[PDB]
RNA sequence: GCCCGGAUCCGGGCACCA
RNA sequence: CCGCAGCCUGGCGUUGUCCCUCGGGCGUUUAUGCGUAGAGUAGGUGGGAGGGGUCGAACCUGUCCUUUCGGGGGCAGGGGACCCGAAAGUGAAACACCACCCAUGGACGCUCGAGGGACUAACCUCUCGAAAGAGAGGAACAACGUCAGGUGGGCGGUUCGGCUGGGGCGGCACUCCCGCGAAAAGAUAACACGGGAGCCCAAAGGUCGGCUCAGGCGGUACAGAACGCCGCCGUAGAGCGCAAGGGCAAAAGCCGGCCUGACGUGACCCUUCCAAGUACGGGGUCACGACGCGAAAGCGGGGCCUAGCGAACGCUCGUGCCCCCA
RNA sequence: UACGGGGGCUAAAUCCUGGCCACUGGUGGUUGGUUAAAUCCGGGUUCAACCGGGCGAAGCCCCACCGAAGGCCGGGGGU
RNA sequence: CCCGAACGGAAACAUCUUAGUAGGGGGAGGAAAAGAAAUCAAUUGAGAUCCCCUGAGUAGGGGCGACCGAAAGGGGGACAGC
């Protein structure tokens, strides 16, 4: 499905319609030092069985599509609900 | 980045013959620029600035200067070196290393804001790779004083290497007079960006001398 | 998510606890 | 599904003395450069039309090294003194001198490694010796300790779904949607019957205007059942993304104009789930803020309606602040 | 102390023991890719944690050989 | 004082719990062990160790599941120091 790059829609912080850019998420670097992290390297020292449960059956083919929307004016980004599609064609 | 007394040690060596060689003609001061760890995709080398350098030194740089009929008798009190009138410049036409030679020694090639459209048609091409930019000039009676900002201006410019060889000053000044006449170029660089870190070593020459050694 | 090679895709070896 | 031994390999320790080579760097040292248009080797940024000139030049004649033998770079003598342009070409010119860069090779002092060789005194093996000690061979490797990667049913712990005209094999009646079963309120079972979903669309979404569809008949060159034009009839026999059912004609269909309400925050209600507890999902009605389209009333938080979806913990992004200690 | 110690398969003698190295397994090799800890370099942190880069053994990817190694030994069309 | 399980529970089970338990080896005494701050807590205070009632199923650990789990302080018993 095609998308515009650009979208006018309300940007809560300008209280008004203004001009966004349109892009889709991609998620970061998993961060070693996060408190979940430091937690599971805690728990991998010493001696025992693969300490937890791992994904082994997958259904799913598609990913939710989320597209951010970023305010041209102030930068402000609001994040919206994402839905099943093959791969969102952001080309203008 | 340098010091307060630092420019005055400077021109010390540059004045001085253990940096210099007294020949049949006055020296010039240049500066050369030796850096470590800058490329061109990153974006901050867009050194395109000038300097209002308030002490003059005898010897005045090839400054060609576009004036209209608004001020036909008011440029030529500043002695330029080559100066075409705005209404024959168009007669280049055709020509090509008279567009190329008179537009690289000399220093600029200012236009005014009526003939701004055509500063990038005739001399675009022909000074691409070179690094010619046509400043615009006010439009009062007075041109003289602007004029004299770009005497002894120097333009700078930069597209794939870090370094630009540029003119600073002569044998003629007053030790201390270097620190007026690279406090601009300091202050420009300053008011700018901050790539303190990424100098090595400053080389503040004259015309026939060797490199030297700035303190930092 | 990587490297690398090959025409965004493909291949090889390693990264990957809902 | 996982673990653990054993084995293989690397780092650190036990572990020491002499070299040589190579590759990195640090402060130095230097001499070497042809996409085309042209006096011809423009590799680039600048000062710089002056630079060299008894403050000894252009020029013939050879020894010599080299190259895309293109051509330039250095030799003293014969010459006792001359050439580049400010002039002609180049998306970028001056062998006019001086600087840095890209880029070749070598050398100084220091550091880091990596490799190879030798040696014997650690260590090991054997012999003699009651022991003490002596001799021979290997040798900084092996061996051992510790860490890391690979291999590893050798050994240990475990899991080996459900429904079901017995179980198994098969199927999925295991989540969701339509018709019928279903007996004219509601609820209702079958390994009952007929089938579908796990998406697609920046328009196939919002609004405003104009128009009328399938099929048939009469008249027209190519023209034919089926091209365009002029008329008559036509309750829908069409179309509405996709199953089935329902709905729709100055439209909900077809063709156009302008748009992004497929909007930020916060509630309530229906269904899933009858009366009578109940997670998600889906839908409906609104308030505040802001828009779009319309002359306007107004319509619009997607698709004409009923399917197209997922807890805790963990990670990550968005958004304004709160906290970190005897 | 190889006319040996250890480990497999077949099963006296007679006549014989065919073709195949694609797969798995074993052995060897390597232009090359990937490759842990440690060490080295850059950033960051008044120091660290943390981000990168380089170097990177065995193994794996790749190549060859082996059937008295496990074993396997079809179909279609035409004359 | 060292070495050191499984059954069971988690409605399966491997981290976990069971449990430093059961058990094994070494060493005492009428009691052992601990014991005179390189301690606590917080506007500059207390003052060696041990035991009881509490703080308290609190802070906190955990397929953040089943479950596990302090200390300071307060009230007492004895209250030495070399």
């Amino acid at each position: 499905m095609k998308v515009p790059k650009v979208i006018k829609t309300y940007c809560p912080k300008c209280k008004t319609h203004t001009e966004h850019s349109v892009s889709l998420y991609k998620g970061g670097k998993r961060r070693s030092l996060a408190e979940g992290q430091r937690r599971y390297e805690r728990k991998n020292v010493g001696y025992g069985s693969k300490r937890k449960p791992e994904q082994k059956r997958f259904a799913k083919t598609t990913k939710k599509q989320t597209l951010v929307l970023k305010c041209q004016k102030c930068s402000y980004t609001i994040v919206k609900e994402g839905m099943r599609l093959k791969k969102l064609e952001l080309v203008e | 980045l340098a010091d307060k007394e630092s420019l005055i040690e400077a021109l010390k060596l540059a004045l001085s013959t253990e940096y210099n060689v007294k020949r049949n003609f006055t020296q010039s001061v240049e500066i050369i620029l030796t850096f470590k760890g800058i490329d061109m995709k990153k974006g901050d080398l867009k050194l395109r600035e000038i300097v209002p350098l308030p002490k003059q030194p005898s010897k005045a740089k090839r400054v060609l200067v576009v004036p209209s009929f608004e001020q036909l008798e008011y440029a030529k009190k500043a002695s330029p070196n080559v100066v075409i009138t705005r209404e024959e410049l168009q007669k280049l036409q055709g020509q090509k290393r008279p567009v190329k030679k008179l537009a690289r020694q000399n220093e600029w090639f200012l236009i005014n804001q009526e003939s701004m459209a055509l500063a990038g048609r005739i001399l675009g091409p022909a000074l691409g790779p070179r690094g010619k930019f046509p400043t615009p000039l006010p439009n009062t009676a007075d041109i003289s004083e602007y004029i004299n900002r770009f005497k002894r201006s120097v333009l700078v410019k930069t597209k794939d290497q870090p370094q630009v060889q540029v003119f600073i000053g002569t044998e003629d000044m007053k030790p201390e007079d270097l620190a007026e006449n690279a406090i601009a170029v300091l202050n420009a660089i300053e008011n700018k960006a901050k790539v303190e870190t990424n100098l090595r070593n400053i080389y503040v020459k004259t015309t026939m001398g060797k490199a030297v050694k700035v303190k930092r």
